[PDB]
């Protein structure tokens, strides 16, 4: 299975200024034609997970613009310019390339 | 906006086994691919299965011989049994999808369009593998 | 008197009437109609001025010719035909010899032809 | 001794047929084909003669049908078809009869890269279900109707017939002719008289009185399957109109095309109907039923019934006027029987019709602005015989339809062409010299 | 000379020179158009040919009746007429009773056909 | 006594119309169609005769006409529809001394119905217009153009019309003809002579050149409506050109059917225009205003200004120069005043043209690769005259921009078609022998 | 016989058999074809017709005229050309100058005529 | 002392140009407006009479030519043009011992233009290219134009039809026998109306035509030019039965309001290459009796061989069929397999084809729908149309392949019997007349 890495584990801070989170993947997720099946998930407590960007950068309808992601090869990051109350939750990082999907564990985002 | 309908859930005792399903309406899904992932407690996601409802199956690492999953049409839905359960089984299951809601169904060969679905997300069914 | 202004009178006079219909026999899809109508009855005209060319009767209405009247067609008096009958029942009645009548008369006036040029040659 | 002699332009002639040219003085029954017809009526009469006529072998109910079908495809052509509106449409019901229904669809515009949504409202029998709510035009599964060219109209004018050169007409003059049988009285003219034609069903519309009485024609009476033909020797008024004025609204579906559909109805919705005096009425059928009693006897029990079934062209009377088609329910007007102020006719719409009845060949009427009055008289009508093996002494009739000839068959009864034969030949004492 | 080179000539040239003139009268849309031309040509011919055949002159270029001429038709001397005048002054002046001429010619040709063939019949 | 005679084969001619043919030696004007002319044709020169001729009346002319407008459409029929062109065009601006021309690009179909593709193509600005940088074509909202197929061409070869039989043709060779009157040196042609079915406005090109000097025709000179044709006796040569090199592409627009587009420019941009010498045109201008005078009288002074006002077309020199349709602006020209280097003419190009000022036939030229350079000869024009009030000692003329009947009138003024009668009957001293 | 019969016989039998000769001679891609076919026989019939007439005969199909025959077109004499000398090398002999006959008969005709009229005219 | 007389209706003929009529007694050539031939065609004999017939300079092929092509695109006119079918086609093979039928799915409109539908129809190889176990090909006609359909209603069937001269013009028969193309033929007769001629559709080969009277001829301007066919006409035919045993299924699709397309549904039973049989003794006889009348002509002891097609186009190196409603494309390569020096029956592989271009024409094809139930196309051949290469100075021995590419040829072949001749009527003799005044 094409396992992946996320970092960092914890986070927390408080709004006023940017953050960002990475999550590496164990070989390059770029298939034979060349796309690619990045996803970022968002998981509230009490409720469903929710995605922001597809395909490492493109925005899902529904999700603030502040959330912008990037990367290429092997390694992928997302960036946000401001972080509100509503953003509070858990992070996920995802990928459907292969087969055998692989979920990161999970990195918690407080905020004062 | 799209909806998903989690069923099939129960209690199981070590080693039983269950039925699953899921459903999904309000749209046309076009190309629809169903999945199947859960929560385990405490612990990240994990892939279970995989059904390619509309349009090709891919089973987990831990489920060979022990998941049989089915497709439906007239209804959208997919069908899925288990057997042989574990107690790392205990897990809440979460109906995935990638969805794909056509839009303006192209009328004459100059306006085709799709909207670009939603992954849909279920709410969860809690399975335990307990008396 | 006019087109058909004798018809029905007596042959006789009927045939004093025949300048009348002599001079009476003169997009795409209805281009082409039109077109059918008239050159059907030029070619009409042209058969029957070709009829009466190849006998004696060249460009003339009335005339007789030397074929002699074979009472078989016909043995009715001379009185009834030219002051009784009309020309629909005799036309009727000789419609089955018609064909007999322009064989014959076609031969008489090859023979006739033959005739003058071989006479006016030593002439 | 006798000798044969040569005539030329002898006025003898015989039954044949030939091709006739149109002629006349914005109408699809005449164009540049027809040139101008001959103020002076150069009819002359014919004195002695007597020919035999027969009106329904003749073949100048063929030639004018095929002309006129001819004339029909050339009309229509020249301009825009209704091809892409075979499309799904949505209609709800119209509120302030019940048959009008408010259709709207998706269509293109004047760019075949854009989409414009309009809405029109169709007849019950324009359209037919898919379920409920969805609807489709009627024959988009077997053609592509076209719609009437606006720039021409569906007026009546008259039509003269003249036989070329060489060919001749001869016109029964004498009266009380029965159809197949010798006429005393012929007359013969170049040009024919005046003819209507109007298309109508079951009645004759805008047609030709009679001479002095009612008349009756058929193949031959002892027969069911053929249709009996019935001329009125007096005029019967009829009154037609719809209270509801349409609104035009101009749609564009391509570039330089565009269709004519139905608006919003100003006022109250009211079914069409029609009027007629029914005294007139009730006098010209008795006069039909006393004409008739001669060949049927006396002392006979004769009813009127309506047609029995059938598509709705047959079944229903049909009408030409300001470009609207309707489809009337006359069973009021065939349900009397005898012994020894005024009447209405339901009416309905349609706008898709087989005119000819030629499977394939649809056309799309559009409607027109205003209210529409076509005032006009009935002049013939086309019944059918049926009844059983004489068991009883009641005889039956219902109207007919379907064979669009007979409905013209009823003004070219009066006319026969003929082929001259210029050429002739007799007997006479004389022989030609050297 | 050639076509129509006698119009303005003396009646001397152009009665002398009415052979040439004689000789001389005889995608789809071309077709169409050109076919509809020489069938009005050939239906012209046919009618002035049948014009010259009921008046007893069928294939006569110069033809002579038995019709007497009118003073009132032609108010002046023959000479001027002859040497002095083209055919052009001379059909716009005989154009008013051009029409009336015809009927008498033609009631003179069939009188005298009728007579010619009474003659015959005696014979 | 006096006894008439019949006399067979006269001369005699009467004014009346017929059906007249060609006659000629990958093109609209098919050569092959018309009969093989003769290659020497056989002029027939009259004495002692006059004739009177009505240019204006002649019925040659309409023939023309509508023969013209007949193989134009006929020409049309088989060439492609550019019924999908229509589509929204996002365009932008080309990067000159001119910023008219556009480089749109839009969407389009390819040999595959359910595949699309993208293209791009220039445009000018007379024949695009903002929907709303959205841009679309003026012929959507009118009807669908069908561009000229590459192997038809507009070379305009010569034709010559020819009677059939039992018609001629008179021809007027007196010279100084004045258009309308009695013509006292005539003459009669079998089929007339070479004439170019060229179409042009306000300026004649590759006309005819008249005898002695400059001609004055019109219906009545005193009349302000009417135009004024006027004929030059020596020929003014014009260069036109377009210095851009075009580059022609071909785009599948659907299957077995080509779409040729404008691929682009290399090199420098500049504006299209033409070129007449000065001296030529103050000389031909001079001879023109004293002929002016000689029918308005001396001590006059005349005014030469461009169009009044209304159309491109019909405001504007329109001419066709292999293949493109040229509109160039004379008001240059048209700009002197009559007392007791060469010029340029600013010209612009349109692919959509609307020929004979009817609308429905649209038609969308192809471009045409390399430079195009053709020489003309001018020899008349089509003048206006303004309304006046008591002739204010002085005349304003201005370039009408009337139909194309005054430009083929121009070249058939000396020609007239008559229908022969060869009856006719005079007196003689003779007596039909018995 | 039945029609072109006498093709390869004498010319002095075949004209026994002329009259056959000369009465043989009388939806839109067929129709535009037929039309054309009609009227181009129809031309050629009138044609042949107009130049009999023009001749002195018209209509005579044997007629003979004033023309002499010039040794210089043949030099054969009567006696084979009429025994078994067929039409078709006879054409053949005079397919150099059969204009010039023609043009010689027309002139003679036209001249005929003119002198015919000016005899009667003096009587 | 002559004097020159003038005679009509004369018996004299030039050859000339000129358009003709048809006549007979639905069809794509539509017969039924061709005015009705009398039941008697009158034949009349010229005694003492000889003309001279170039049938390779005859305007009668060049006239049935056009005439067949009008009607040809007339009957096609009416029919449903299929401009919607290019379209991309996932195809993918059927299931069997040819890997040639390929089972294609692709979209389609309906009566509705606001909803496509999903439909599949087979087609054969040679009716599909490679656009780059499934893959999307596209149809050869699409790159080059999108034509019609036949009608099912209109029948292919070679129907005779009889060509009758126009008034004033006439038609000579040569009637010798062993009259070769360009002579004088010593008998030749008259006759109003030519024999029925059937206008068979083939190549390399003549179906259902005329047979010789007496032995094989050949035909040919000069047989020392090799840029010209040669014609080959047999005394005695030879049959050839060609069928297909695979029983197709007819898919009708409305693709649109009113238009009808029919498709080539599943198989049923089994799928089996279509073949053509033919005797192979009567086809040795017949090769025999050629070579010998080739030995004639080019000399004795003249070495001849008979080889396949020299490459080309699929049209003019097979053998076209028309009978059935499709096209077959017969390898003749089993035929003409033999050297000359001095029960059984052969099998010939055959293609099917819907798309054609038999014409040669560029922008208009064909397509030919199928039917249903076995087809049995009896027939004979009748000749054939070979060509020989130059040989280099190399003349003891010859070869002969089959020729083809000029549609001309077929019908040459029933022509070479009849010319058009101009009747002129007048003439002028020497007689002792003289008009008396
Ligand atoms: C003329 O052309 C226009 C082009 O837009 C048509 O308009 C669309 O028509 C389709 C027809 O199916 C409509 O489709 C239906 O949309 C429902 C709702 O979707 C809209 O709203 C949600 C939010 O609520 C948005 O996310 C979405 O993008 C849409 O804007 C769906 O619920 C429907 O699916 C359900 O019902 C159908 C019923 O048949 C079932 O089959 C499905 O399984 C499911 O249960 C369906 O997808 C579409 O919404 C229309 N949108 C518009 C107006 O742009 C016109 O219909 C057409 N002509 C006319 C007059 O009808
Ligand atoms: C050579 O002549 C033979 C014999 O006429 C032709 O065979 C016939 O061909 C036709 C088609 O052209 C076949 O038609 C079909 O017949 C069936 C049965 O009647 C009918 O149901 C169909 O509608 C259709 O008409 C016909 O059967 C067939 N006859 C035989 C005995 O095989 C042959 O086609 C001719 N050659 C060529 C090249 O066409
Ligand atoms: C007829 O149309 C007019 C508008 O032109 C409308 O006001 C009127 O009410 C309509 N007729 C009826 C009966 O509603
Ligand atoms: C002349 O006539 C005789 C028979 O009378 C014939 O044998 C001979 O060939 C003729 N000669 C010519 C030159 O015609």
């Amino acid at each position: 299975d094409v396992v992946m890495t996320q970092s960092p584990l914890s986070l927390s801070i408080t709004p006023g200024q940017p953050a960002s989170i990475s999550c590496r993947s164990i070989q390059s997720l770029l298939d034979s034609n060349g796309k690619t099946f990045l996803s970022w998930y968002q998981q509230k407590p009490g409720r469903p997970p929710r995605r922001l960007i597809y395909e490492v950068s493109n925005r899902d309808s529904g999700v603030p613009d502040r959330i912008s992601g990037s990367g290429a090869g092997t390694d992928f990051t997302l960036k946000i310019s401001r972080v509100e109350a509503e953003d509070v939750g858990i992070y996920y990082c995802g990928q459907d390339s292969f087969f055998p999907f692989t979920f990161g564990p999970g990195t918690k985002l407080d905020i004062k | 906006e799209v909806q998903v309908v989690e069923s099939g859930g129960g209690l199981v005792q070590p080693g039983g086994s269950l039925r699953l399903s899921c459903a999904a309406s309000g749209f046309t899904f076009s190309h629809v691919w169903m999945n199947w992932v859960r929560q385990a407690p405490g612990k990240g996601l994990e892939w279970v299965a995989r059904i390619k409802t509309k349009g090709g199956a891919h089973y987990a690492a831990s489920v060979k011989d022990r998941f049989s999953v089915s497709r439906d049409e007239a209804k959208n839905t997919a069908y899925l049994q288990m057997n042989s359960l574990k107690i790392e089984d205990t897990a809440v299951y979460h109906c995935k999808v990638d969805g794909s809601i056509v839009v303006d169904e192209g009328f004459d060969y100059y306006i085709d369009a799709i909207e670009k679905g939603f992954v849909v997300w279920g709410p969860g069914v809690q399975v335990t593998v307990s008396s | 008197l006019g087109f058909l202004g004798a018809a029905g009178s007596t042959m006789g006079a009927a045939s004093m009437t025949l300048t009348v219909q002599a001079r009476n026999l003169l997009l795409t899809v209805w281009g082409i109609k039109q077109l059918q109508a008239r050159v059907l009855a030029v070619e009409r005209y042209l058969r029957d001025q070709q009829l009466l060319g190849i006998w004696g009767c060249s460009g003339k209405l009335i005339c007789c010719t030397n074929v002699p009247w074979n009472s078989s067609w016909s043995n009715r008096n001379l009185s009834e035909i030219w002051d009784n009958m009309t020309w629909l029942q005799w036309d009727k009645e000789i419609s089955n010899y018609t064909q007999i009548i322009y064989g014959l008369l076609e031969e008489s006036q090859n023979q006739q032809e033959k005739n003058e040029q071989d006479l006016l040659a030593l002439d | 001794n006798l000798w044969v002699t040569v005539y030329y332009g002898v006025p003898v002639w015989k039954d044949a047929e030939t091709t006739l040219f149109c002629a006349s003085d914005h109408n699809v029954w005449a164009t540049h084909a027809c040139v101008p017809t001959d103020p002076n009526p150069q009819e002359i009469h014919l004195e002695n003669v007597t020919e035999e006529f027969n009106m329904w072998k003749n073949n100048m109910v063929e030639q004018m049908h095929t002309d006129i079908i001819s004339l029909w495809d050339q009309s229509l052509k020249p301009c825009v078809k209704l091809t892409p509106l075979c499309v799904t449409l949505q209609c709800t019901n119209v509120t302030n009869r019940g048959e009008l229904k408010n259709c709207s669809f998706n269509m293109t515009t004047e760019l075949r890269d854009k989409k414009q949504k309009v809405y029109s409202l169709f007849y019950r029998l324009d359209v037919v279900q898919i379920s409920n709510k969805e609807y489709r035009l009627i024959n988009c599964n077997t053609s592509a109707c076209t719609q009437a060219c606006p720039k021409v109209s569906f007026e009546p004018i008259p039509i003269h017939y003249c036989a070329p050169a060489g060919f001749a007409i001869l016109k029964c003059k004498d009266k009380k002719f029965n159809g197949t049988g010798p006429c005393p009285s012929v007359s013969t003219v170049q040009c024919t008289h005046g003819i209507k034609p109007v298309v109508s069903t079951q009645l004759l519309l805008n047609g030709s009185l009679a001479e002095e009485e009612v008349m009756i024609r058929s193949e031959n009476i002892t027969n069911n399957a053929k249709n009996i033909l019935v001329q009125f020797n007096t005029p019967v008024q009829i009154n037609c109109t719809r209270p509801n004025n349409n609104t035009r609204k101009s749609i564009r579906i391509g570039p330089g095309q565009a269709f004519y559909a139905t608006g919003d109805i100003i006022g109250d919705i009211r079914q069409a109907h029609c009027n007629v005096s029914k005294a007139t009425w009730n006098e010209t059928l008795g006069k039909v039923v006393k004409q008739l009693r001669k060949h049927f006897g006396n002392n006979t029990i004769i009813r009127f019934a309506n047609s029995s079934g059938g598509d709705l062209e047959v079944t229903t009377h049909s009408f030409n006027c300001g470009g609207e088609f309707f489809y009337c329910n006359t069973s009021g007007l065939f349900n009397s029987t005898w012994i020894s102020d005024s009447i209405t006719l339901p009416c309905r719409i349609k706008q898709i019709i087989n005119m000819w009845q030629r499977i394939g060949q649809c056309m799309y009427a559009p409607p027109i602005q205003g209210v529409i009055r076509c005032v006009s008289n009935i002049t013939g009508l086309i019944l059918t015989r049926d009844g059983g093996s004489t068991n009883s002494t009641t005889e039956t009739f219902r109207p007919g339809g379907g064979d669009m000839r007979d409905n013209w068959r009823s003004e070219l009864y009066k006319y026969k062409v003929v082929k001259i034969e210029p050429l002739g030949v007799a007997p006479t004492r004389c022989k030609r010299r050297v």
